[PDB]
RNA sequence: AGCUUUACUGCAGGCUGUCGCUGAG
RNA sequence: CGCACGGAGGCGAAGAACCACAGAUUUCCGAAUGAGAAUCUCUAACAAUUGCUUCGCGCAAUGAGGAACCCCGAGAACUGAAACAUCUCAGUAUCGGGAGGAACAGAAAACGCAACGUGAUGUCGUUAGUAACCGCGAGUGAACGCGAUACAGCCCAAAC
């Protein structure tokens, strides 16, 4: 809400948790804020996920503009639960990350820039 | 009138009753409140340190 | 006045509280109710 | 006393509620007669009856019935 | 428990109530309702009562003033005690 | 490398500036319209909770409690007073706000104690601290090597004594020399002094 | 001790400026 | 076979009385908790507030008491100053909230005999009526250190 500046349009985002969990089972991906996170600022991250539904919002703010200042490119997701069972958690995620994809490069490739042009 | 003994012949209302908790007459039966351990006002069981001197 | 069940079980006790020593009791002890109340001279709680 | 622990306990369940049943009423039956004033009285028994009455209890308890 | 029944209540007056209107007077314990005289009665002296009027006495107990029905005869009741 | 927490404390240096002010000045719209004592699920400020002693586990428990601001609320003098206690405005009490705040919210939780507590802001005429409460008996905790030590029975009321971090501070216990001559071991062991 | 007042000193209360709540052109 | 030495009677060698420990029973009101009530009453009860939760009072917690002691808050006046306002009485009396058999304190953002020194904390003796405060009036009043008592040192948050 407050650190969501785009809508992304519900195919969109069906189409980015589906490369998440496939993200899973073919490369690797980090699961919650923290670890998220650190890989925005190690670099070793590719596409990163947001939860709009977070609260408080306080730990999530930080994504967007971090994310910006290391070219890293990022996607929101309406649920909270469904990121966190598309990265493979019972439980929610506020926020999960792709460090590296796998059979997914494309498609997340495609992803960041359908978001890009999502301006 | 005068507010000695013409004013003592009056005198036949029902206060204080005992108390179904400390068991001293002085359950006011108007204002369901002992005077005495203040049941009806209080879980706690009334008690002041005034009572006894400061020193004991 | 009009009495309830528990302040009659009272003035009953009052009542038999306020009975003499018993003869055999003076001799049990070689030898007064201090509790002696009177309807009139007293005044019971209440 | 005439009743003894032992007594009590070799009986079953349904004896001893049968021997309380019936000293309750032997103990009812004086009580009635000292209502009446009746001086045929053992004064030690009316006692003995009550206590008697506790063992039952007690041992029932004790025993689970 | 509490029992029901305390005792018999032997006065003149109760004494005219047995040789008269065929009543048995009673000491029970004040928690007892009219109905619960009247069972515990007709239990421990076998009879059958008509009607249980109570009262509670100045002494602390209740009493009751039980008339048995016609069958029975309070003063053969009353005599076997 | 810096920690996603990091961020949260960051921000909170100050609650007026960023994407933290906006936010505030929405929440306080609907805690304005909230109790005196509102139990949530998630602590505002995860980074603060947890370096205060907060766990996402069973037996822990956060509320949000609002006390007015000021000055103490008291009642002027009915009987003689020399022109010393003879005022009412300027008059303060000698327990911070937050300190009320932690002691309103025990209260609510009769059960619990208080293990720690934190500012979350204030508007014009209040402020608004969370408090984080442990079910002492709650066995979730009652073996938890970092949180066990609350559930022993001198930790009773543990708020209601002074024995907070923030109760801690207002007695005056912060330092260990100069200045702290009428305050430690007790407040009141110095015949009330500090 | 009660009471009074342009006795001494203060304390509520009222009015008023300023700061915070407090934001856009 | 209480104090309690009467009258009648009874219990005890089936070892009573009596004492110690353990257990049974343990009415009603009472924090008093199903609801009401001057100790009674009316038709299934953790009332109320909470935590966990099979989200069902299912599993738990709180309440009240106690000689003072203890901790956290609120906080006088007579009096002293030969009046009196700051000061003093005094953070006393009293009030609110709460813990335990003790409480509180406690492992240095210390000390500052300034050091090439001490080394968590209470407390006792001293330091000292010293330093400091004060219509610089009356009055108020520490600490570091030292000698003792007892000693004990650890756990998170975060980085990974
Ligand atoms: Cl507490
Ligand atoms: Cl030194
Ligand atoms: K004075
Ligand atoms: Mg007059
Ligand atoms: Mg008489
Ligand atoms: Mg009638
Ligand atoms: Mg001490
Ligand atoms: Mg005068
Ligand atoms: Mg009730
Ligand atoms: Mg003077
Ligand atoms: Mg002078
Ligand atoms: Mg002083
Ligand atoms: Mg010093
Ligand atoms: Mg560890
Ligand atoms: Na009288
Ligand atoms: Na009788
Ligand atoms: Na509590
Ligand atoms: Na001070
Ligand atoms: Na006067
Ligand atoms: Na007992
Ligand atoms: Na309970
Ligand atoms: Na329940
Ligand atoms: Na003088
Ligand atoms: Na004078
Ligand atoms: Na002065």
């Amino acid at each position: 809400p407050v650190y969501v500046d785009f809508d992304v349009p519900a195919d969109l985002e069906d189409d980015a948790l589906e490369a998440l969990e496939v993200a899973r089972d073919t490369g690797a991906v980090k699961k919650g804020t923290n670890e998220t996170t650190k890989s925005i600022e190690r670099g070793s991250a590719e596409l990163v996920f947001v939860a709009e539904d977070v609260q408080p919002e306080e730990i999530v703010m930080h994504i967007p503009e971090l994310a910006d200042e290391k070219g890293v490119p990022f996607i929101f997701v309406e649920q909270q639960d469904d990121l966190g069972h598309a990265a493979g958690l019972e439980v929610g995620s506020a926020a999960a990350a792709v460090t590296d994809a796998g059979e997914a490069d494309a498609d997340v490739e495609d992803i960041a820039d359908k978001v890009e042009e999502l301006r | 009138t005068g507010a000695g003994t013409p004013s003592q012949g009056k005198k036949n209302t029902t206060t204080h009753t005992k108390c179904r908790r400390c068991g001293e007459k002085s359950y006011h039966t108007k204002k369901k409140v002992c005077s005495s351990c203040g049941f009806g006002k209080s879980a706690k069981r009334r008690d002041y340190e005034w009572q006894s001197k400061a020193g004991e | 006045g009009k009495k309830s069940k528990a302040t009659k079980k009272r003035l009953a006790k009052l009542d038999n509280q306020n009975s003499r020593v018993p003869a055999w009791v003076m001799l049990k002890t070689d030898r007064r109710n201090h509790k002696r109340r009177h309807w009139r001279r007293n005044d019971t709680d209440e | 006393t005439v009743l003894h622990v032992q007594e009590i306990r070799d009986m079953t369940p349904a004896e001893r509620e049968a021997e309380l049943d019936d000293l309750k009423t032997e103990l009812l039956n004086a009580r009635a007669v000292q209502a009446a004033g009746g001086a045929p009285e053992n004064p030690g028994r009316i006692k003995e009856l009550r206590k008697a009455i506790a063992r039952i209890k007690t041992i029932q308890g004790e025993e689970g019935d | 428990s509490w029992d029901v029944i305390k005792h018999p209540h032997v006065t003149e007056k109760a004494m005219n109530d047995m040789d008269f209107q065929n009543k048995l007077q009673f000491a029970v314990d004040d928690r007892a309702s009219k109905g619960e005289v009247a069972d515990a009665v007709e239990e421990q002296y076998d009879v059958t009562v008509e009607q249980v009027n109570t009262q509670n006495t100045m002494d602390g107990e209740k009493k009751a003033v039980v008339r048995l029905s016609e069958d029975d005869d309070a003063q053969e009741v009353a005599s076997r005690i | 490398a810096r920690s996603a927490y990091s961020y949260i404390r960051d921000a909170w240096e100050n609650p007026g500036d960023g994407q933290l002010a906006e936010l505030q000045w929405q929440r306080q719209q609907e805690w304005r319209n909230e109790g005196a004592v509102e139990r949530i699920e998630r602590p505002t400020r995860l980074d603060k909770a947890r370096s205060q002693g907060y766990k996402a586990k069973q037996g822990v428990i956060v509320a949000r409690v609002s006390v007015r601001k000021g000055s103490a609320r008291k009642r002027r003098h009915k009987a003689g007073r020399r022109s010393k206690r003879q005022g009412v405005t300027r008059i303060t009490r000698r327990k911070d706000i937050q300190r009320v705040a932690e002691e309103r919210a025990s209260r609510t939780f009769p059960n619990l104690r208080v293990l720690n507590s934190y500012s979350v802001g204030q508007d014009g005429r209040q402020k608004w601290h969370e408090v984080i409460l442990i079910d002492p008996n709650h066995p979730a905790i009652q073996n938890d090597d970092d949180l066990s030590w609350i559930c022993a029975d001198d930790q009773a009321d543990r708020v209601f004594r002074g024995l907070t971090g923030a109760g801690r501070r207002n007695r005056g216990l912060s330092g260990k020399g100069k200045g702290s001559e009428k305050t430690r071991p007790s407040l009141r062991s110095n015949g009330g002094k500090g």
